[PDB]
């Protein structure tokens, strides 16, 4: 398997910019 | 129209129409007031990891999952509005990690420790 | 992301979880009744 890291993907966690002006 | 409905074990749910910029963490954001996902997956592309403008939820009450269904439902973010669907699919061995490192960090907040580790 | 409200005014009793900064938002679909 991969031992560099898991899955080359992985979650980002942050909120969009569009969001800010969106609500 | 998007729904699995051969169980009413539905707590995932869909989240379409997304916008490219939209992460789980925003996603999280906008759920997050109707209650406790407890696992979020943003459907993204392996190779280069965007967003394809689709997400699954899954709260840990599938009735606040409703509510989310309803009053989330036509939230306008950025230029698009976001659809919510009551959809069920097994997730993915492959991208497994994936997965269980996004409910790690929802997870935190799930589990009451006043020790967390022995 | 904080609890703001203390009170479960909400008719399904769910409380904001802790990854809302505090920013209400409905659409107000009539859907659900």
């Amino acid at each position: 398997g991969s031992k560099s890291q898991y899955i080359d993907i992985m979650p980002d966690f942050s909120p969009s910019g569009l969001l800010e002006l969106e609500s | 129209g998007a729904m699995g409905n051969e169980y009413k074990d539905n707590a995932y749910i869909y989240i379409g129409n997304l916008n490219r910029e939209l992460t789980e963490g925003d996603i999280l954001t906008v759920f997050s007031e109707y209650g406790v996902p407890v696992d979020v997956i943003l459907s993204r592309d392996e190779n280069t990891g965007e967003s394809q403008g689709f997400a699954y939820l899954k709260y840990e009450d599938q009735r606040s999952t409703i509510l989310a269904v309803d009053n989330l439902n036509g939230f306008k973010i950025g230029g698009r509005a976001l659809k919510i669907d009551h959809t069920f699919y097994r997730p993915k061995r492959s991208l497994q990690k994936y997965y269980e490192a996004v409910k790690e960090e929802l997870d935190r907040d799930i589990v009451s420790k006043n020790n967390a580790e022995k | 992301g904080s609890y703001d409200k203390p009170a479960p005014e909400n008719r399904f009793a769910i409380m904001p979880g802790s990854r809302w900064d505090g920013v209400h938002r409905s659409n107000g679909f009539e859907e659900k009744w």
